RNA sequence: AUAGGUUUGGUCCUAGCCUUUCUAUUAGCUCUUAGUAAGAUUACACAUGCAAGCAUCCCCGUUCCAGUGAGUUCACCCUCUAAAUC
C-alpha cells in the first residue's frame, strides 16, 4: 500500500515497534512515517507511534542507512509516549488553537460521523491516537516537525470535563440539539458543589477567528472548501 | 414601465416543456409578453390528465374577485375555465360548441344507420 | 411583428377577406346567449367592485380600525 | 340566480355567520340595462384619420 | 402625505451661517460597513431655513421637513435648538451646565 | 454466477464473507487512483463496460456475490451513516455512479418497505379545527332549477327564433347563408 | 352524559397513566448532527433545567384527539346536461385562497357528464397536499401501510413509527387513519407490547380504544406486573365511568370496592381472563408482603 | 441632463403642420365606386358594405 | 484573530440578537453620555454593546451620539408627530436601558408576530415559479402528474412528432 | 484548501510562481440511438420571400409582440398627479 503519494515515504506503516530492552512488547502499537530527509550522506526520519487508545508519541531517528533510522526512531518513540484524553473515545474535549514556532493549528471538536477533516499528517497521527472525528486547519509555515510538536502539545494540554467540574466546582451539563432540551450531566465535582451560579456574562471577551465567523455568515466562497473526499 | 393605454387582464401564461404544456393563471398588463412580467399569480391549470384521470385547476378566488373588482379583464379561455368551475355562467360559446358536436355526432349516427 | 413603416407584402396586394356564411337560427340564439351572459357577468363584476371598495373603506375607517387606532394612541399615552 | 359555486359559497358563509335564512342568493340585473350593439355611440369621443 | 421631502426629522450640528436666513447643518448617520460589520458615521449637509438667524456655528439643532422645498437646497426648517453652543441647559434637571459640571446646583432650587 | 442471487442476504452470513471482509465495511479497504491530492468530485460512471471490468473495480463491482437489493438490508446499512442516517456520497466509499444510484434506490425501497430503520419525526396536525359543519364539506341547499330539472339559466337551452327574425337575417346576409340548423339533439348522440 | 376523550377528568387520568420518561421522550435522534454545547450549572440550575425539560416533554406528549370517522361527501351543486360528452376527463377545481381553513375550503369536480359536485374526502386531502404540501405527507398513499409491510413493522416492534407515519399521512377522522391505529392497537394487545407506547402521545388513544371495546384485561395485567397498581385502579375507574351500567360498576358500588378491591370486582364481574388477573394480583400482593 | 431641444422643436413643428394641413371630409371619406377603395389611403372597404 | 476588543459585536448573529424594534413614530434617537464617571457607566456600555443592535434592527432611525455635554447621561427620542421622549439613564445598567426603551417605544411581540404572518402570505405555496420565489417550478414536479419529458420520455401517442 | 511542488552545501523564516477542483468557449483527434434544454464573433453590409390587420364605410390596431447590448447611475422607494381599465 502507498503512502500520501506513490513515491512518498510519508504515511507508510513500519509495523509494530520492536520488543524493548525493558522487556515489554508493543504488538498493539502501529508506526507511521511522517518525514524522511537527506542530511548532507545520512538520513533523518520523523516517525509517530500509537496504539489507537490514546497512547501515542513521535521521534526523530538519524542514521546512514534508512532502515536503521526507522528502527531508531520507532524504538525511541515508544519510550516517549504521550497520553491523549479523548471525549467519548472519538474526539477531543474542546476546540484547541495553538501556535508552535511559526505553525498555527486550529482544531475543532466534531460530532460522531464527521470523520477526520485534517492535514494528512494530522490524519495519520489522529488514527494512531484513536481520534475519529475532528476538524483541523494548519496555517503559517507548514513544517512537519513543528506541526507534529504543536499537535502533540495541544492534544496533551486539553482540559477534560471532569477537570473543569473539579476546577469550577459545578455540574458540566451537555446540550445536544438531537436530544432536545434534555440536560445531560457529563461531569460532576468530586468535592462539594458551589451554591453560587457562574456570572451570567452578557458578552464574553473571547478572541474570535475571522475564518470561523466568515464561514458561519456565508461569506466564505472558497472553491476548495467542503469538497467531496474519500473516507478518512 | 409605462405602456400607452392598456389594462390588467387575467389570462393563462404557458410554461412546461415541448409536448407538455402547463398554465399559470396570472393577472398582467395586456401589453406584456405572454410569459413575462405579471402583477400576481392567481392560480394554475394542468391540461394533461394525471394518474387519477383529472385536470387540476387551482383558482385563487379571493384574489380573482379582487382583481376583477379592480378593473381587470378576462381572456376567453379563463372565462371558460371559470364557467366550468361554476364561478361564472357557462360561456355561450361552450354551449354552442356542445350543440354543434351533438349535431355532428347525430349526423354520423345517421350515416351509420343509412349504411 | 411589423411596424406601421413596413410595406405590405406584394403577395397580398389583391386579397379580400370574404365574411363567413351565417346560420340564421344559430346566429340569433348565439346573440341572445351573449346578451344574457354579458348581463350576468356585468352584475357579478359590479358586485365584486362593491366588495373591493367596501374592503378599502373598512380598512381605512372601519370600526375595527378606529378601535385599534384609539387603543394604540391611548397605550402610547 | 347566482352561478352554482358562487351561490354555494354565499350560502356557506351565511350559515357560518349563524344566519339560517332559506332565501336564495340572487343577482339584481335591473340596473344593468343591455344596450343594443347598434345604438349610436358618442361621435364627440371618436377619433379622426390623420393626414398623410 | 404631508411633505415631499424624504428626511422628515433630523438632528445635526450647525457648520455654517454665512447665508441669509439659512443654516448649513452637518447630519451624521450610522452606516454598517459590509465587510467589517462595524458602524461608521456618514455625513450629509442640509440647508435649513432660519428666519430669525438664531443659529451659531457648533450648536446642535433639530430640523423639520418643509411641505415643499423653498429653494434648490433648502428643504428643511429649524424646529428648535437642542444644544446651544456653550449654553447647554441640562434637560434632565433643567439647570445650566458647562460640560459635565453644574453651573447652578440642582439643589439650589 | 452466484448461488446467492435469489437470497442475497445469505452471502453476508456465509463464512466466505467473514473471511474476506470480517466485520469491516466492504468498501473499507478500497482506494481510488487519481492525480493530485484532491480527488475528482465524481466517481466513474460504471466499472463494468460491455461485460468487462475496469482495472480497479469499486467495492460493489469488484465482488460479484454482493447484490444491491432492497432485501439485503445488512449490505445497504454499510452505505448509510449510522449516526446521521444519511446515504454516503459516492466519493466517500468509491462506488461508481451506477452502483451508487442502485444503492440509493435500494435503500429508499427498503425504507419504504419497513425493512430499514430510519428516523420518522413527530409532526403537528394539519388543521387547528376539525369541524365538518361548513358548506364546503356539508350539503348545500339545492337551487330551484336543480330540483325542477331545468338548466341553471334558461338561455342554456335552444329556443327556435321567430320566423320574422330568421327572415330578417336571411335578408341581411343575402348570398352568404348556410343551411339553417334546427333544434339540437336533446342528448349526446351515442 | 358519557365522558368524552377530551374531558379534563379523562385527560388527566390518561396523562398520568401514560407516564413521563425523559430519556424515552427525548431519545437521541438519528439525524444530521452538530457539536454539543456545554454549561456550568449549580444544583438549582440543573433542577430548573430538568423542570423545563419536563414541561417540554408534556408539550410533546399532548394526546391527539380521537375523532369519529368522517361521513362521505355526496353533494351535487349543479347538473349542466348540455356539457355531457364534450369532455373526456373530469376537472378538479381547488380554491387556493391562503387564509381559509382546509376543512372550509371549497373543492369541486366537473365530471364529463356535466355534473358539478363537491370533492370526496380523499380528493380533498390529495388536492390540499398538492397545493399546500405538508412535511411528511405524500400525494399517493405510501406502500408501508399495506398489510404485509405493517406486519413487518410490527415484527420489528416499530409500532410508534407506524403511528407517526399514520399521523403524518392521514387525517385523524379518515378511514385509513382509524383502521391503521386500530390494527396497531390490536397487535399491541395480542403481543403484550403496551410498554412500547408508554411515555408517548398515543398511549391515551390506545387506552381509550381498549376501554371502549371492553378489552382492558391485557393492559391491567401489564400494569399489575409492572407494579403500577395506581394505573390499574385508574383504568378500572375509567372503565366504570365509561360503562356505568355494567355489572362491574354496580358490583363496585354494592361492595364499596376501592383501590385493589376495584380490580378484584372487575376480575370477578367483567373480565374475559379474570382468573389470570386474580393470579397476577395475588402474586403482586405476596411479593409486596415479602418485600 | 443635456437638453434635448431638437425633439421639442420637431414636436411643435409637427403639431403646427398637422393643424394647418388637416385633411377634409371630402378627401378622407371619398370613395371610388368602381373599385370601392378610399382614394386618400387606397384601403378597400369591407365586403359587407359594398 | 478578529481585531479589537469584544469582536463578537461585529458578527451578524450578535447584531440580530437585538430585541428593540421601534414603532414607526420614532425618527431620531440622541444618546448623550459621559466618557467618565461611575454613574453613567451603564450608559457607556449601552453605547458599546447595544447601539449597533438597535441600529441594525432600525436602519431608518437616525442615531446620533454626544459626549460630555451634560452632567448626566440621557436618551431623547424624536417622534414623527413632534413629540419628544426623554429617558434618564443615570445609575441604570445597559440591560435596564434596553428593557425600558423596548417597553416605552418598542413594538410588542404580538405586533411582530402579526408582521411575520403578513409576510408569510406573500410566498403562497401553491404558486409555481423560480426557486427564488416558489417551492416548485412546474406541476410536473408534483407526484402523480405527467413528468417532465427531460427525465421520462413521453409515450409516442402524446408527442406531436408521432401524432402528425 | 486537509493541502502539495519549487530558492540553499544544509536548516529555519519570508515570499512569489505553479499543481490538485468546478464551469464556459474554441482547436486537435474521435463519435452509435432516443428524450429534453441551449445555440453569429461583429450596433459591419445586406439579394430574396414572409413577419398587421380587422371591420357594414367611422374608428381601432400597426406606439404591442419580436430584436440588440451601442450608449449608460432614466430602472428602486416616498410625495404629488396626468393618460388608461372598472
Ligand atoms: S419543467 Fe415541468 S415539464 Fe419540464
Ligand atoms: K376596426
Ligand atoms: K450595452
Ligand atoms: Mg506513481
Ligand atoms: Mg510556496
Ligand atoms: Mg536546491
Ligand atoms: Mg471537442
Ligand atoms: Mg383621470
Ligand atoms: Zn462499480
Amino acid at each position: 500500500e502507498r503512502g500520501w503519494s506513490g513515491n512518498s515515504w510519508g504515511g507508510i506503516s513500519l509495523g509494530p515497534p520492536d520488543p524493548g530492552p525493558c522487556g515489554e512488547t508493543y504488538e498493539d502499537f502501529d508506526t507511521r512515517i511522517l518525514e524522511v530527509r537527506n542530511v548532507f550522506k545520512s538520513i533523518r526520519v520523523l516517525v509517530a507511534v500509537g496504539n489507537g487508545k490514546g497512547a501515542a508519541g513521535f521521534s526523530i531517528g538519524k542514521a546512514t542507512d534508512r532502515m536503521d533510522a526507522f528502527r531508531k526512531a520507532k524504538n525511541r518513540a515508544v519510550h516517549h509516549l504521550h497520553y491523549i484524553e479523548r471525549y467519548e473515545d472519538h474526539t477531543i474535549f474542546h476546540d484547541i488553537s495553538l501556535r508552535f514556532k511559526r505553525t498555527h493549528i486550529k482544531m475543532k471538536k466534531q460530532p460522531k460521523g464527521y470523520g477526520l477533516r485534517c492535514h494528512r499528517a494530522i490524519i495519520t497521527i489522529c488514527r494512531l491516537i484513536g481520534i475519529k472525528d475532528m476538524y483541523a486547519k494548519v496555517s503559517g509555515s507548514i513544517n512537519m516537525l513543528s506541526l507534529t510538536q504543536g499537535l502533540f502539545r495541544g492534544l496533551s494540554r486539553q482540559e477534560t470535563h471532569q477537570q473543569l467540574a473539579d476546577k469550577k466546582g459545578l455540574h458540566v451539563v451537555e446540550i445536544r440539539e438531537e436530544c432536545g432540551p434534555l440536560p445531560i450531566v457529563v461531569a460532576s465535582p468530586r468535592g462539594p458543589l458551589r451554591k453560587d451560579p457562574e456570572p451570567e456574562d452578557e458578552v464574553p471577551d473571547v478572541k474570535l477567528d475571522w475564518e470561523d465567523v466568515k464561514t458561519a455568515q456565508g461569506m466564505k466562497r472558497s472553491v476548495w472548501s467542503n469538497l467531496k473526499r474519500a473516507a478518512t | 414601465k409605462a405602456y400607452r393605454g392598456g389594462h390588467l387582464t387575467i389570462r393563462l401564461a404557458l410554461g412546461g416543456c415541448t409536448n407538455r404544456p402547463f398554465y399559470r393563471i396570472v393577472a398582467a398588463h395586456n401589453k406584456c409578453p405572454r410569459d413575462g412580467r405579471f402583477v400576481e399569480q392567481l392560480g394554475s391549470y394542468d391540461p394533461l390528465p394525471n394518474s387519477h384521470g383529472e385536470k387540476l385547476v387551482a383558482l385563487n378566488l379571493d384574489r380573482i374577485r379582487h382583481w376583477i373588482g379592480c378593473g381587470a379583464h378576462l381572456s376567453k379561455p379563463m372565462e371558460k375555465l371559470l364557467g366550468l368551475a361554476g364561478f361564472f355562467p357557462l360561456h355561450p360559446m361552450m354551449i354552442t360548441n356542445a350543440e354543434r358536436l351533438r349535431r355532428k355526432r347525430a349526423r354520423e349516427v345517421l350515416l351509420a344507420s343509412q349504411k | 411583428r411589423k411596424t406601421r413603416h413596413d410595406p405590405l407584402a406584394k403577395s397580398k396586394i389583391e386579397r379580400v377577406n370574404m365574411p363567413p356564411a351565417v346560420d340564421p337560427a344559430e346566429f340569433f340564439v348565439l346573440m341572445e346567449r351573449y346578451q344574457h351572459y354579458r348581463q350576468t357577468v356585468r352584475a357579478l363584476r359590479m358586485e365584486f367592485v362593491s366588495e373591493v371598495q367596501r374592503k378599502v373603506h373598512e380598512a381605512r375607517a372601519g370600526v375595527l380600525a378606529e378601535r385599534k387606532a384609539l387603543k394604540d394612541a391611548a397605550e402610547h399615552r | 340566480p347566482y352561478p352554482p359555486l358562487l351561490r354555494a359559497m354565499i350560502i356557506a358563509e351565511r350559515q357560518k355567520n349563524g344566519d339560517t335564512s332559506t332565501e336564495e342568493p340572487m343577482l339584481n340585473v335591473q340596473r344593468i340595462r343591455m344596450e343594443p350593439w347598434d345604438y349610436p355611440a358618442k361621435q364627440e369621443d371618436k377619433g379622426r384619420a390623420k393626414g398623410t | 402625505v404631508r411633505s415631499s421631502v424624504h428626511a422628515r426629522w433630523i438632528v445635526g450640528k450647525v457648520i455654517g451661517t454665512k447665508m441669509q436666513k439659512t443654516a448649513k447643518v452637518r447630519v451624521t448617520r450610522l452606516v454598517l460597513d459590509p465587510y467589517l460589520l462595524k458602524y461608521f458615521n456618514k455625513r450629509k449637509t442640509y440647508f435649513a431655513h432660519d428666519a430669525l438667524q438664531q443659529c451659531t456655528v457648533g450648536d446642535i439643532v433639530l430640523l423639520r421637513a418643509l411641505p415643499v422645498p423653498r429653494a434648490k437646497h433648502v428643504k428643511h426648517e429649524l424646529a428648535e435648538i437642542v444644544f446651544k453652543v456653550g449654553k447647554v441647559i441640562d434637560p434632565v434637571t433643567g439647570k445650566p451646565c458647562a460640560g459635565t459640571t453644574y453651573l447652578e446646583s440642582p439643589l439650589s432650587s | 454466477i452466484s448461488p446467492y442471487k435469489d437470497e442475497p442476504w445469505k452471502y453476508l452470513e456465509s463464512e466466505e464473507y467473514q473471511e474476506r471482509y470480517g466485520s469491516r465495511p466492504v468498501w473499507a479497504d478500497y482506494r481510488r487512483n487519481h492525480k493530485g491530492g484532491v480527488p475528482p468530485q465524481r466517481t466513474r460512471k460504471t466499472c463494468i463496460r460491455r461485460n468487462k471490468v475496469v482495472g480497479n473495480p469499486c467495492p460493489i463491482c469488484r465482488d460479484h456475490k454482493l447484490h444491491v437489493d432492497f432485501r439485503n438490508v445488512k449490505l445497504l446499512e454499510q452505505f448509510v451513516c449510522a449516526h446521521t442516517g444519511i446515504i454516503f456520497y459516492a466519493p466517500y466509499t468509491g462506488v461508481c455512479v451506477k452502483q451508487h444510484k442502485r444503492l440509493t434506490q435500494a435503500i429508499q425501497k427498503a425504507r419504504d418497505h419497513g425493512l430499514l430503520i430510519y428516523h420518522i419525526p413527530q409532526v403537528e396536525p394539519r388543521d387547528l379545527d376539525f369541524s365538518t359543519s361548513h358548506g364546503a364539506v356539508s350539503a348545500t341547499p339545492p337551487a330551484p332549477t336543480l330540483v325542477s330539472g331545468d338548466p341553471w339559466y334558461p338561455w342554456y337551452n335552444w329556443k327556435q327564433p321567430p320566423e320574422r327574425e330568421l327572415s330578417r337575417l336571411r335578408r341581411l346576409y343575402q348570398g352568404h347563408l348556410q343551411e339553417e340548423s334546427g333544434p339540437p339533439p336533446e342528448s349526446m348522440p351515442k | 352524559k358519557k365522558p368524552t376523550f377530551m374531558d379534563e377528568e379523562v385527560q388527566s387520568i390518561l396523562t398520568k397513566m401514560t407516564g413521563l420518561n425523559l430519556q424515552k421522550t427525548f431519545k437521541p435522534a438519528i439525524q444530521e448532527l452538530k457539536p454539543p454545547t456545554y454549561k456550568l450549572m449549580t444544583q438549582a440550575q440543573l433542577e430548573e433545567a430538568t423542570r423545563q425539560a419536563v414541561e417540554a416533554a408534556k408539550v410533546r406528549l399532548k394526546m391527539p384527539p380521537v375523532l369519529e370517522e368522517r361521513v362521505p361527501i355526496n353533494d351535487v351543486l349543479a347538473e349542466d346536461k348540455i356539457l355531457e360528452g364534450t369532455e373526456t376527463t373530469k376537472y378538479v377545481f381547488t380554491d387556493i385562497s391562503y387564509s381559509i381553513p382546509h376543512r372550509e375550503r371549497f373543492i369541486v369536480v366537473r365530471e364529463p357528464s356535466g355534473t358539478l359536485r363537491k370533492a370526496s374526502w380523499e380528493e380533498r386531502d390529495r388536492m390540499i397536499q398538492v397545493y399546500f404540501p405538508k412535511e411528511g405527507r405524500k400525494i399517493l398513499t405510501p406502500i408501508i401501510f399495506k398489510e404485509e409491510n405493517l406486519r413487518t413493522m410490527y415484527s420489528q416492534d416499530r409500532h410508534v413509527d407506524v403511528l407517526n407515519l399514520c399521523f403524518a399521512q392521514f387525517e385523524p377522522d379518515s378511514t385509513e387513519y382509524i383502521k391503521v391505529h386500530h390494527k396497531t392497537y390490536e397487535d399491541i394487545d395480542k403481543r403484550g407490547k403496551y410498554d412500547l407506547l408508554r411515555s408517548t402521545r398515543y398511549f391515551g388513544g390506545m387506552v381509550w380504544y381498549f376501554v371502549n371495546n371492553k378489552k382492558i384485561d391485557g393492559l391491567l395485567i401489564d400494569q399489575i406486573q409492572r407494579d403500577l397498581i395506581d394505573d390499574a385502579t385508574n383504568l378500572v375507574q375509567l372503565y366504570h365511568v365509561l360503562h356505568p351500567d355494567g355489572q362491574s360498576a354496580q358490583g363496585a358500588k354494592d361492595q364499596a370496592a376501592e383501590g385493589i378491591n376495584l380490580i378484584k370486582v372487575f376480575a370477578k364481574t367483567e373480565a374475559q381472563k379474570g382468573a389470570y388477573i386474580e393470579l397476577t394480583l395475588q402474586t403482586y400482593q405476596e411479593a409486596l408482603s415479602r418485600h | 441632463v443635456r437638453p434635448r431641444l431638437i425633439a421639442e422643436l420637431a414636436r411643435r413643428v409637427r403639431a403646427l403642420r398637422e393643424q394647418l394641413n388637416r385633411p377634409r371630409d371630402s378627401q378622407l371619406y371619398a370613395v371610388d365606386y368602381e373599385t370601392l377603395t378610399r382614394p386618400f389611403s387606397g384601403r378597400r372597404l369591407p365586403v359587407r358594405a359594398w | 484573530p478578529m481585531k479589537g476588543r469584544f469582536p463578537i459585536r461585529r458578527t451578524l448573529q450578535y447584531l440580530s440578537q437585538g430585541n428593540v424594534v421601534f414603532k414607526d413614530s420614532v425618527k431620531v434617537m440622541t444618546v448623550n453620555y459621559n466618557t467618565h464617571g461611575e454613574l453613567g457607566e451603564g450608559a457607556r456600555k449601552f453605547v458599546f454593546f447595544n447601539i449597533p443592535q438597535i441600529q441594525y434592527k432600525n436602519p431608518w432611525v437616525q442615531i446620533m451620539m454626544f459626549k460630555n455635554m451634560t452632567p448626566s447621561p440621557f436618551l431623547r427620542f424624536y417622534l414623527d408627530s413632534g413629540e419628544q421622549v426623554l429617558v434618564d439613564v443615570e445609575t441604570k445598567s445597559n440591560k435596564e436601558i434596553m428593557e425600558h426603551i423596548r417597553k416605552i417605544l418598542g413594538k410588542n411581540e404580538e405586533t411582530l408576530r402579526e408582521e411575520e404572518e403578513e409576510k408569510k402570505q406573500l410566498s403562497h405555496p401553491a404558486n409555481f415559479g423560480p426557486r427564488k420565489y416558489c417551492l416548485r417550478e412546474c406541476i410536473c414536479e408534483v407526484e402523480g402528474q405527467v413528468p417532465c419529458p427531460s427525465l421520462v420520455p413521453l409515450p409516442k401517442e402524446m408527442r406531436g412528432k408521432y401524432k402528425a
